[PDB]
């Protein structure tokens, strides 16, 4: 079930990441009438184009942050108590991922900026180390 | 000592407005809806119950409703777009009454017109004779014209095209999901407990009607009243019933059709002579069924207005035929039925006369009128009344009695009846959470 | 203990349908601007395409079910209609005509085949009218009851084709979209359906000329140097037989009358191009086929034809069965005009210089649809056209000893089936697996 | 040499796999002018281009999920079954045409794909747990 | 010991030609309706430190697109409007001599005709006023509309506004718009002060000829730009650093009649004029105009020689659209005589105007638009921001050089506002050597 | 600094801004309805969007071919040729901008790309054989 994990706790929900990932990118008579209805043709085509663009934006971010290739990545940015002052048991104390997300909300943009800078500094450092 | 971890594929979503796909059962032909809502629905709905999930629904702000309204009108126009124009027929008509086999009820309602119109060749003219209903023809200065001559163009619907409602399923695009509210006895807005996820909606038949709602859902276990604001007398009230009321609608007259060549490759379909006696179209409603059904509604209305408040119904309101009467598309012809016999009671079989009209401004917009070809033989429809559209005629200092009228001039509110339980959300797979790891 | 290994690319495919795109090479500017096939196959061809020789690959090429043919057909229909959209309607001409015979310097063979008609028609202004004169071929005019009308008036509106638009076959190439490939059967004697070993892959087909004809296939391939008979099912009389010849037979068609054109204003931006008046004597249109060549060619077909019948049975040829003009005569479109030639002179023999008279028609139903009609503008001067007969469409229908074959028409799809009999469209599917010697 | 040679040794195919991958991805103003007017042809071509993109991405996503992205040939941890194929390397690797064998495995292909996803799901969790 | 390394996201661009998508900040305005996408409330101009770049206004692809798209919008605007085909009939016209100033006798005609009514069988008698520029004689009283022999006439829908509204052109992703900030940039060559923007400034789609209206001013000094300053076959675009105000009017108090041309359709006819008949005209301040020309001359002296004997003269002969100044004021179409502006040799001004209702919106022919009448009196004020001039060819080393105003493609108006913008594409992969090896 | 703020900057310093360009390249219902009805315009925009995706993917596939996908900075096993450039390392990373560098070696772009492709294929085959045992 695609959103079967919707009621799951954040911890439990980690085991369904794959089903959602697959769903995100999921008759001659139908083709003939859809093409004639120029507007329906375009509306459906636009939807398909957008789905691709959204998919790619998420993949690019995982690339930029150094998390590509995995559904789960650890980073090198420490957690700030400002974003959330809950402890580990509290974060996973039967909270629905969705509820937790509602609590973080606006702090998301900050986190992404930190991840992006961290990865770029890391690549420079690795380039220099490889040269040595 | 926790560090940032990024997770992709988290079960998180936010409200959104997108384009849905039109899908239908994978099985007749020449039906506008069945032909164009071409994507098949063979798999059973993948309904996934969400355990311990609370979500807020709001039918009055639902964009699935707006989307159906827009798409239905658009599709309607595409269906009629390639059909023959009747603009060549907007000529002075010579008309007399039909006096043949006339009863008192149809006296003056059916009129016999003749006129000078074109032929295959542009040099010739022909005189033809057709019947019209009084509602379509206006007197000028025996001299008449069609009413839709000064404000609009008239086109004829293609005789091969059916407008019979068939089930339509709206399906989400990838990246989106439809949340379904299964709470029983759910009121138009607020949180739902029994929430499930589906890829497509329940099939909906795009039935067009005014005043009474037909062939929809039955409100589960009881009469349910839904409104945007019950207090505000400017809002419409949608009431769903838990018993179907049977209504039989008949157009007893046996028609024949005449095919006339208006021009090269073009045809006009005219109403020919009636064979047999002339009678008024009408609909039958069971007396007891209606009386008990209405009483159930009244009890539910007192639930919100008080046990010392008298509820009375009034016979419609003044206005255009399209809103003062109950409109059907029965058999493909358009009936305009008088509901005064249904809404004349005070709380502390029934036959409805109907008139027939052929030139229809089906949508509220003006400038495009469609001419319904006549249907030969005799028409009979049997259908289920599944709900009411009521208006509370409030705004006065009379706490003692409230007056209700049947009404509603906007089809938009008809789709709200079936779509009240669905919401569209967008999936947001990236989530960030701390844990006991770091690079 | 060999385990699953995942390969990104694999040299494999499955049969598939996909939309193909068109490319062509106009060799001159007018063609680029006004040739219908040139304007709508804009994409230039590959200056140097390659053919890849797959080895030890045996594949099935079913021409009768080939989607590639179906696309060519629907595409030509759409293209034909598109070219007529921005053109003058002749609705104003669907009027009563007053007609007499053309009797001036006319051979008896043409007597009654050409009429002199006049009518009242509109002018630049809505109010004023003019009388005009033009000639019509007998086929397009029907007597109503000296009053006549055009034949399309009781069925459909007619549109005049734009006067400088050219509908003339140029080589057309079909090309695969990325992810798809076109396979070819190079087997010299490859019979329409069933496996072959000589299989190669290309990006685009060779050029095909979209020549429209109804009985004899013109300007196609020459059967890989042997006479070849192909059909879906030889046994079933309901199927057509496509025969390809190993040499061409020339057919010389002429419309000898010297025509002129009259340009008539019918409205503010609307012109009608009328047929004018013939200069010089009036003669019948006709086509010449070498008699000896035709005989010899037909005999070769018979020899091969008998391969699937008794060794000493009689092969009888006969003329067209009843049907419409488009079916029973050879529809030949050349020089800008439509000829309907009588081919009975080609199929009047029993086995064990031929002059074909022709008719001219201006009102056309190209794809056998009757919801439309087209009017062909007249061509001034004299038309002379020499074409290559490359194949035939034949119909075979307990006469243990004698069988009868007749020429005949059919769906235009058949012309394209013949030229495209050797091509197949497949989809490439890069992923696959194998058991190999590694673990993560 | 887009298809290389289907009849070549399965391992020989390695030499052209880069070529096959690159060939999956694709100026006369005039073609543009005609397609914009030719609305139905405009839509068919956009649909074809969109399809090619969607197919490409679906395969890449799948390699990602399986933990086989970033490489032409991936060794995985799924045991080979004798019910799919029961032949040694001389018979199934060095003496096979890719196409005939591809057809036989198709029956069992969806089984394999599900197994591949699960193996990776387990590996990602194990790596996150090891990195305390 | 250097190895090839690859950098993705390198800030390098190449010249490119791509489609721009249009955005802008009444509801019946054709441009507002099309460029309905909102703009950035606060566009961010990024100055590029130490970047030199070459611009060429005469080959600017942005100009070509503006031209193509504006033509399309006019066609889309008219596409759903009523055709006037039924009015292409013999007209019965009179002289209209009542209360007419003597100097314009003959400009108006009063014509009657037999028009169909909504019912197809019945006919009606119609009276309407016309300008002599639209109505042409057949072979004394019988006239026809001029386009009865060439094209269908479509009337414009009366509710549609064609008032220029600023339009901003924005880059699609992957592209950027570069602009010159240097003052006194003459259009072809490197500029030193270069910024990058997401969108251009707002450009009003003003359609006019000879004198450019409601544009930008040239900083602090007149700039003369041309593809080739010594080629008499090229036009010269002169951008002024001061505006010149011009007051235009159509003084006649008009009325609108609307008649039932067919079912669901209306035709807009000019009815009787309420007052006296007077000519349309434009006012140009005399002293300001004299100063304006002197400034232009100073810059011409720099290009052609300090002998500075220069003559201005009126336009060449030709069609009304090219020889007169043309503009749309209040929705009406004016053609004005500019000879009064080019009568001096160096070493208030009233311009009479005429009104025309059947308009060829662009230089192409075969289609025409009918401009419905506007009621009341039309008056507007606009700014002259630049001029289009042609240097006459002829004998060389003339002591006196000659310049005359003139028209040209509409592209030339748009080249003015867009002279400073260029579109480039970003190409993110850069390769360079360094010390790092795998 | 801004999106192309580093455009006139020295090549070395500008390398620390690569994140922004990489991201920028992949970045009102009443309006949408009007423009949807206007079919030709709508097609032009779809074509523009489809191409932008195609160009993006082309570049990503190419980094994949070279085997350094996921990084903004790629290191290789292919040496730099004096034929491509005989400039000083000081000049290459300093006293020059990327705009200048790009035009100076634009002549060899395709050479480098071919070499990188070959290098990657050789590396993967060797890894396949080393894991085998
Ligand atoms: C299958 O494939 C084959 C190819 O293998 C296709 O066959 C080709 O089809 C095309 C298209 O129809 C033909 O093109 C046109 O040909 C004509 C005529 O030229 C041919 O005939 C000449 C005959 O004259 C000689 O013999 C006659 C015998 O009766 C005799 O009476 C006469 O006095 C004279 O002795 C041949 O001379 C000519 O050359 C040949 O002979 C050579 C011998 O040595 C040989 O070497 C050659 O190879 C060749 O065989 C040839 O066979 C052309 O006139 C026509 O050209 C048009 O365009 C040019 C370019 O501008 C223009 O100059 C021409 O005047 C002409 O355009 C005018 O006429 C048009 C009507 O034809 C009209 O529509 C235009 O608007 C225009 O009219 C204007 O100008 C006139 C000027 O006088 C003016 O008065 C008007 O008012 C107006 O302003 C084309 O080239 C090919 O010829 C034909 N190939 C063969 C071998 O037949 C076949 O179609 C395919 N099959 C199918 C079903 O599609
Ligand atoms: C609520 O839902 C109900 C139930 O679906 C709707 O009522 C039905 O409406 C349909 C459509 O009008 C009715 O179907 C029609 O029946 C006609 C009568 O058939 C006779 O002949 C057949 C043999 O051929 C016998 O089996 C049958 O018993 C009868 O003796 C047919 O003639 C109609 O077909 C004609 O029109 C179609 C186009 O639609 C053409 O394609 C055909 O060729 C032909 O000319 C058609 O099949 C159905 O009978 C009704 N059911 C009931 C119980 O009455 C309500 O209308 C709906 N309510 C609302 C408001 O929408
Ligand atoms: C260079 O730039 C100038 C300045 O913008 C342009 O000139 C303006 O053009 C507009 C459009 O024609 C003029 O606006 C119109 O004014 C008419 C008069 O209104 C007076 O009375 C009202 C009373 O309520 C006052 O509010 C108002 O301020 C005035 O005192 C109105 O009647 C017009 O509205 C009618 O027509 C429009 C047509 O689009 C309909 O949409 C409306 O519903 C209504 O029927 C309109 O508002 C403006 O006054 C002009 N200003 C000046 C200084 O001239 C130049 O045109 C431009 N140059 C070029 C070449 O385009
Ligand atoms: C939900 O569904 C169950 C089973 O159908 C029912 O018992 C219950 O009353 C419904 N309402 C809730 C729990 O929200
Ligand atoms: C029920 O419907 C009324 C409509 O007037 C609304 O005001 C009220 O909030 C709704 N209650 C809930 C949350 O079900
Ligand atoms: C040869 O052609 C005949 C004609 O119908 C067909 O039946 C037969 O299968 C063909 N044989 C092969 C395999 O080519
Ligand atoms: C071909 O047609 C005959 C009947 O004429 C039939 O018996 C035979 O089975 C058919 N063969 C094919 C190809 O199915
Ligand atoms: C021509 O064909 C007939 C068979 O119809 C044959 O009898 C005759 O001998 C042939 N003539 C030639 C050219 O040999
Ligand atoms: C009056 O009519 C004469 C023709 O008889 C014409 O020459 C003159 O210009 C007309 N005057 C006006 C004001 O139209
Ligand atoms: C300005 O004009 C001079 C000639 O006087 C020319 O050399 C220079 O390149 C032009 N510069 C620009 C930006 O047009």
């Amino acid at each position: 079930g695609f959103l079967g994990a919707a009621g799951s706790t954040m911890g439990a929900a980690s085991m369904t990441l794959t089903v959602q990932a697959r769903n995100l990118l999921s008759a001659p008579e139908c083709q003939q009438h859809l093409l004639k209805l120029t507007v329906w043709g375009i509306k459906q085509l636009q939807a398909r184009v957008l789905a691709v663009e959204r998919y790619l934006r998420d993949q690019q971010l995982l690339g930029i942050w150094g998390c590509s290739g995995k559904l789960i990545c650890c980073t090198n940015v420490p957690w700030n108590s400002t974003w959330s002052n809950r402890n580990l048991s509290e974060i996973w104390d039967n909270m629905t991922w969705l509820q937790w997300d509602k609590e973080i909300s606006n702090y998301t943009q900050i986190i992404y900026g930190l991840l992006e800078e961290s990865q770029n500094q890391q690549e420079k450092n690795e380039q220099d180390l490889l040269a040595l | 000592n926790l560090w940032v971890t990024v997770y992709y594929g988290v079960p998180v979503w936010k409200d959104a407005e997108t384009t849905l796909f039109c899908a239908s059962d994978a099985k007749k032909k020449h039906n506008v809806w069945a032909t164009h809502c071409c994507v098949p629905t063979d798999p059973n709905p993948q309904e996934i119950h969400l355990e311990n999930v609370t979500e807020e629904f709001n039918m009055w702000k639902n964009n699935m409703v707006e989307q159906m309204h827009t798409d239905i009108i658009s599709l309607w126009d595409q269906s009629l777009k390639p059909c023959v124009k009747l603009t060549p027929l907007c000529v002075t008509l010579q008309c007399t009454n039909v006096t043949n086999n006339i009863t008192d009820d149809m006296r003056g309602e059916l009129k016999n017109c003749s006129f000078n119109m074109t032929t295959e060749l542009r040099d010739k003219k022909q005189k033809v004779y057709s019947l019209f209903y009084r509602l379509d023809v206006v007197q000028i200065n025996k001299e008449y014209r069609l009413i839709n001559c000064n404000t609009s163009a008239i086109t004829q619907a293609c005789p091969k095209v059916s407008f019979e409602p068939i089930p339509i399923h709206y399906c989400a695009p990838a990246g989106f999901a439809i949340l379904k509210c299964k709470d029983k006895k759910f009121n138009g807005t607020g949180p739902c407990t029994n929430v499930s996820t589906v890829q497509c909606t329940h099939g909906i038949k795009p039935v067009v009607s005014t005043q009474l709602l037909l062939n929809g859902s039955l409100a589960e276990e009881e009469v349910i009243i839904r409104s945007e604001n019950i207090t505000n007398n400017a809002k419409n009230i949608l009431v769903q019933l838990n018993e179907s009321v049977q209504i039989n609608c008949t157009r007893p007259n046996n028609n024949t059709r005449k095919s006339i060549r208006i021009g090269p490759g073009q045809w006009f379909y005219a109403t020919g002579d009636i064979i047999g006696d002339i009678r008024q179209a009408h609909c039958n409603v069971s007396k007891a069924t209606w009386n008990e059904t209405l009483g159930k509604v009244v009890k539910q209305l007192r639930k919100h207005f008080g046990n010392n408040t008298i509820i009375r119904f009034a016979n419609s309101s003044g206005g255009d035929l399209e809103v003062t009467t109950h409109s059907f598309n029965c058999g493909g012809e358009f009936f305009y039925c008088n509901t005064s016999g249904l809404f004349n009671s005070t709380w502390i079989s029934i036959t409805l006369p109907c008139r027939i009209k052929q030139i229809i401004n089906m949508w509220q917009r003006i400038g495009q009128a469609m001419y319904a070809p006549p249907i030969q033989g005799v028409i009979r429809c049997v259908s289920n009344i599944t709900g009411l559209i009521l208006t509370r005629d409030g705004g006065s200092t009379n706490s003692t009695t409230e007056t209700f009228r049947p009404g509603g001039g906007d089809m938009r509110d008809n789709w709200r009846s079936e779509l009240y339980k669905y919401k569209v959300v967008k999936i947001e797979p990236l989530g960030v959470a701390p844990t006991r790891c770091k690079r």
